[PDB]
């Protein structure tokens, strides 16, 4: 009985898995994260004492 | 499956976590031009510089490097530069030194917060044939049923991390100071419309390959650009970043070549 | 995974790409690992009345 | 190699196959195992060249 | 070059490079070369690098099948390469010759 | 005095190199084993060290 | 030991071989590990009342 | 009776030629990692000793 359940009309209950791994390790951005400050101005003014 | 089941969940999750890793890989490499590849951000090879002459020959956050030696930063590479040498004890203590007479944080202990960023290639491949050449005796008692062959291992130099992810670029070894590398963000939410239409949520890193996304402080402007089109929801999200290295000359500390 | 790009703060606001889903199917296979055994009812009665 | 067996949850189907053949019993046994590796870059990593 | 060049449950790895594994041969492929620490640890990288959890502490029990060949005839010597010193004490009386081991 | 007991407070003065670049490697040469547990989890690669 | 074929859903069912039992047979040789002794019985009594 | 333990009390009688000059360097061999911590403040050359 192939024809009579065909390919178009049969519907499996898939696994609900994604295999959604892929690189988010990020500890580069992970040290200096909690550190983020949000400023209100767009410019980061400082001062260097080159010399 | 329930990724399907919200596609547009699974588009704002998948953005983010994208999102995170451009974050983290600019923020190891970008050249500071305003463009899709570097976002402005300078990152740390265009804060410190790539080559030994690299740490010369430029300019970051004005201070020109050329008139102004101490802005450059510890770039150090090897006998010849760009040729990868072999990342000798002798080495690493040279460019702790050479950060030490920069009269800039050279010790872990030191009350500044240090980290030492490598390709992961080093922390594993360079830093592990190390640790057998400055010690004698890598204890295990024989009689060890839990006998691991490559223990999990933290790798510390002079009480430094050495904390390695692999996007960060091969044969280098980023000293950063953490206490003088903010990341700095434009909080423009006061500027932006009561309506509902921008959320602000803030990014997610992981440090390992195992653990909770760990919501960050830096913001991401989650921002539905929706038209009068009533069929779609065209949702951004959207984040502005720059790399500030203060004392840039305590901030980035390059290792150059090492040989993998 | 889907691309970031980016704009200018002021910029259009061209779409990206975006990461693509495929549906992986496998199948308990239309084959058996199978052992069959042809045991002589003759040979159970002998071998359970004579099993040393 | 020294411990109970210690039956998993994958079920071998012990088919009574047989005939109308009365002298002739003939068991089967067969299963039948997909070895679905979801993540499939996560699930296997093979270090194939080794020595011994 | 098996690790590309296939398909696994309907999705190319020619055209879809994320689903391929982490295979990894030798300096020249198919000549067994002798498991170093370092290829162990270029695969446990690699593995890394693409996202899949590496470490055995990551919430995600892994496990290393192996020939029992290597297990007990490389492994056992490769371990007294990455350590320097065994370290059993001598007066010990149940000196055991191959203890048992689980080599994580 | 010749010694740090001698109580008249002793020092040595090196550039850095000689401190950690020609006293590591000799006290390297000089103790037999450099004691690290290899299981430890937080090896310093290059610990605080005072070199007396 | 029986060997596994396998087959299709519905494929033949033919069959596979089996595993030998072999009646492995011992015997307690014929044969002593003996040790015997002719004791004069004179000794028995001298060596009683005389043995030091 | 050939080891100590067997209940027999046993020893051996040499010329102190052979408790010092023999068996000092040979129990350096039958074992290495005599092992004293390097910083031990009275470095005993010749420990007083045992060697059963």
């Amino acid at each position: 009985l192939t024809n009579l359940t065909p390919t178009e009309l049969l519907a499996n209950k898939a696994v609900d898995y994604l295999a959604n791994s892929f690189l988010v390790e990020t500890p580069m951005l992970g040290l200096l994260a909690n550190r983020v400050i949000n400023q209100k101005q767009k410019a980061i003014e400082w001062g260097a004492k080159v010399a | 499956i329930s990724a399907v089941r919200d596609p547009v969940g699974t588009a704002i999750a998948d953005a983010f976590d994208v999102l995170s890793k451009k974050i983290n890989s600019v923020l190891y490499t970008a050249s500071g031009v305003a463009d899709a590849t570097n976002y402005g951000i300078f990152g740390l090879d265009a804060a410190a510089g790539t080559t030994v002459a690299n740490s010369a020959t430029g300019t970051y956050a004005g201070i020109s490097k050329v008139t102004f030696p101490r802005w450059r930063s510890i770039i150090q590479g090897g006998a010849v530069p760009g040729t990868n040498e072999a990342l000798t004890i002798a080495r690493m203590t040279a460019m702790l030194r050479a950060r030490r007479t920069a009269g800039v944080t050279y010790k872990g202990n030191q009350n500044q917060r240090l980290v030492i960023l490598t390709s992961d290639n080093i922390e594993n491949d360079v830093l592990r044939p190390l640790y057998g050449t400055v010690v004698d005796n890598q204890n295990v008692d024989f009689t060890r049923l839990d006998k691991d062959l490559l223990p999990y291992v933290n790798y510390m130099v002079k009480g430094i991390p050495v904390v390695s992810d692999i996007d960060c670029p091969a044969n280098k070894m980023y000293l950063l100071n953490l206490d003088k590398l903010a990341i700095y963000s434009f909080d423009q939410s006061d500027a932006d419309q009561s309506n509902g239409k921008i959320t602000y949520i803030p990014l997610r890193y992981v440090d390992e390959t195992g653990d909770t996304p760990s919501e960050s402080t830096l913001w991401v402007r989650l921002a539905d650009v929706s038209d009068e089109h009533p069929d779609l929801l065209k949702f951004e999200l959207s984040v502005a970043l720059q790399l500030v290295a203060f004392d840039l000359i305590d901030s980035i500390s390059v290792i150059r070549d090492i040989t993998q | 995974q889907g691309v970031v790009g980016g704009r200018t703060r002021t910029g259009a606001l061209a779409n990206d790409t975006q990461g693509t889903i495929k549906g992986a199917s496998l199948s308990v296979p239309d084959y058996y690992i199978k052992h069959q055994f042809d045991v002589g009812k003759d040979e159970i009665v002998n071998s359970d009345a004579t099993g040393k």
